[PDB]
């Protein structure tokens, strides 16, 4: 018992526990900018043991890491569990694809939750625990009643369900955020096997700010047609190869004055890569770092090739690159600012409009705060799943029946309380 | 109970009278407050959605509006507790629906984090969400809201 | 004050220069196209120092052999394969050279690492100077609008 | 200029209607019309 009290500390303490591991990776990430070769060695204008204080700070960065992977399964883990049962069990009550339809073998995602319906402790965290014979009077009288009531179905070590925890310990691991907190540990410890990789803990700025993904999400979004413009200049760059190799090979020299034992670009993957590693970022075309037309034959055509090199790279394409980054930015405003317009023009229930709510002195903001405030439609749903069936008034069992039948008519649809009388 | 400047002195002379005068001037704090306060809170609430559905429900009226203002210091209190909704209730009018908000479920809703899980709720309906599945996006944030409450709240 | 330090020392008065952002109109109605996006911007260059940090922690290990800034290597040569000079390096040279830090280094030339080196470059280039001042330029215009 | 076409096409497909042109307060008076109103009053597939 005081296993469990000690474990409402990782799961209450998880944001500040993972922040305090940024910290010390910044800490730890900032000592080991003092290396030099001599083998690797670390000096000390310091206090006297800064070589034990990485000693220190190490060890205190994997406990910690793995203290917050405790913290977040005992957090987060039964909030994806919860999801995920609560998908399952109202797929087979409304859809009853593991009944009727069979899903594919596309979407293992589903397929996978076929070892759990068998299970004996399906509906753990979800409360609704009927969800067994609700199937079964659904389905059990045309798709025959002994074949689902089959489908669905040390002594304290041999009482726990094996099939259940191990479909737990499936969805856990495939989950992203998981296996990230995985990886991190995992880096931690290989910090300690070398001090060196202790630095891609610098990763966690990305995935562990507010600002810092407000600023990576003007990328991370538009993110398709920037990797199709990179390769775009794969293909533009492989073509203007295929010219400069097929006529003007002559004017690729490496080497100094050709006395020099001169080499060249004539062989096609390394002009290519000559192109995509000096012509794109050179600035000026790829004019500036070639040998120049001095009056040879092909000088015009020299001169065309060059300049039409300069716009369809480097004017055009990072061009594209960086109106993309900056369309990216507007509209990413553009959303966050038609959410406050839908959220100060329409209500969000009764969805009706601004004009009629203002007739009243002051009137809106009354009516988003008390008649309807989208917090006590929460609260009420809590109400009703926290009371018993028997319990219930005339209106809260017939709200009760309607959102167990999952119809959702009963939410006001044009029509608020003003409205409806005069 | 005279230094803390909320009661008629008759009414300090009552709570006297009341408690216990357990045995040399005694009385118990929590014995005293379990037996004459459990039962008036509940009847407290239940009255107060007696009077808040008859001053909503019927408006404009002055012996109403006087009984209410005579009786304002129960429905003071009881204003964090009750909570308001509208619905269809299959006579296809709309009546309203009073319910009793619990005090863990109101001080767990803003604490730092689900104050903004549910401004990224509406930045998810408002940004792809449609006409008819809008509310079974609103259901399926309830659900998943009420559980993250009912850890938060046991941890 | 620092017009009676002008009379201390006249160089002083030049800092009163200063005025034309927080006097005037305009000036302030174009300083206002970076002054109220000013968290975002700061959050950028240190994002910038941090991915050049991680940049110099690949150039430590694997790469120190080719950070020559001495002349032919018969001169009695420097390098960077200490911490701190390799760090400073990166965010003096590789940042404000406009080609990347293939610009201002040894180039391969059939050494065995000429592959992981020019992804090394490359990638240096779109992540520093493509991507991180387009995120700087496009937030200054993202202000404007 | 681009985008903002693309989103004035879906602002003209969430707030009138295609071939009566009327808006959209008129038919949501009914409690969730617009959808049956461009989904089977007209719902421009069947004029085809
Ligand atoms: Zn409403
Ligand atoms: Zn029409």
């Amino acid at each position: 018992a005081y296993q469990q009290k000690l474990l409402n500390y990782f799961a209450r303490n998880f944001y500040n526990m993972r922040m305090l591991a940024l910290f010390v990776a910044f800490a730890i990430n900032f000592i080991l900018l003092f290396y030099k070769v001599s083998v690797h060695y670390v000096l000390e204008e310091s206090s006297g043991y800064m070589e034990p204080t990485l000693r220190i700070l190490a060890i205190l960065h994997t406990v910690i890491s793995f203290f917050c992977i405790i913290g977040y399964y005992c957090l987060k883990v039964p909030l994806v569990i919860f999801k995920r049962e609560k998908e399952v069990a109202r797929k087979l009550e409304f859809d009853g694809l593991y009944i009727t339809e069979q899903p594919s073998e596309d979407d293992i995602k589903g397929q996978w939750d076929r070892l759990v319906i068998n299970t004996q402790s399906f509906p753990n965290n979800y409360w609704d625990k009927f969800v067994k014979r609700k199937v079964m009077d659904k389905y059990g009288e045309f798709y025959g009643r002994d074949r689902i009531s089959e489908l669905l179905g040390s002594a304290v070590l041999n009482s726990i369900d094996v099939k259940y925890q191990m479909w737990k310990l499936g969805v856990v691991f495939t989950d992203n955020s998981f296996l990230y907190l995985a990886w991190y540990m995992t880096m931690s410890v290989l910090g300690h096997y070398n001090n060196f990789f202790f630095a891609a803990h610098l990763l966690d700025i990305a995935m562990g700010f507010k600002t810092l993904r407000t600023i990576l999400s003007s990328v991370t979004h538009n993110g398709k047609q920037l990797v199709l413009t990179v390769g775009l200049l794969a293909v533009v760059v492989y073509l203007y190869t295929v010219v400069a190799f097929n006529f003007f090979r002559k004017f690729y020299n490496k080497s100094e004055d050709g006395d020099t034992p001169d080499m060249k670009c004539d062989d096609m993957l390394t002009c290519y890569m000559f192109h995509m590693y000096v012509g794109v970022r050179a600035g000026g075309g790829i004019g500036d770092e070639i040998e120049d037309p001095a009056g040879d034959e092909y000088e015009i055509y020299r001169i065309i090739f060059d300049i039409t090199f300069f716009f369809f790279v480097i004017v055009i394409l990072l061009a594209i690159i960086q109106g993309l980054i900056i369309d990216a930015f507007g509209e990413l405003r553009d959303q966050q600012e038609q959410v406050k317009e839908d959220m100060e023009t329409k209500c969000f229930i009764c969805g009706i409009g601004n004009d009629y709510f203002d007739t009243v002195p002051h009137g809106f903001e009354t009516h988003t705060l008390q008649e309807h405030n989208l917090a006590n439609y929460l609260f009420f749903l809590m109400y009703l799943i926290n009371k018993d069936e028997t319990e219930h008034t005339g209106q809260e069992s017939y709200v009760w029946k309607m959102y167990q039948e999952r119809c959702w008519e009963f939410f006001p649809a044009g029509d608020c309380f003003r409205k409806q009388y005069e | 109970m005279e230094s803390h400047k909320h009661y008629t002195q008759s009414e300090t002379e009552f709570l006297l009278s009341c408690a216990e005068t357990d045995e040399n001037e005694t009385l118990d704090y929590e014995e005293f407050v379990k037996r004459f306060h459990e039962p008036a809170k509940d009847i407290g609430f239940n009255v107060a959605v007696l009077l808040t559905n008859l001053s909503e429900h019927m408006p404009n009226d002055t012996r109403l509006q006087t009984f209410l203002e005579l009786a304002e210091s129960v429905l003071n209190y009881f204003q964090p507790f009750l909570g308001r909704i509208e619905i269809m209730g299959s006579a296809k009018r709309i009546e309203r629906v009073y319910f009793e908000i619990s005090e863990s479920s109101r001080t767990q809703w803003e604490k730092p984090q689900v104050k903004e899980s549910k401004r990224q709720f509406i930045f998810d309906v408002v940004n792809e969400g449609g006409e008819k599945e809008k509310m079974e996006l609103f259901v399926n944030f309830c659900e998943d809201t009420i559980f993250e409450m009912q850890l938060a709240a046991q941890i």
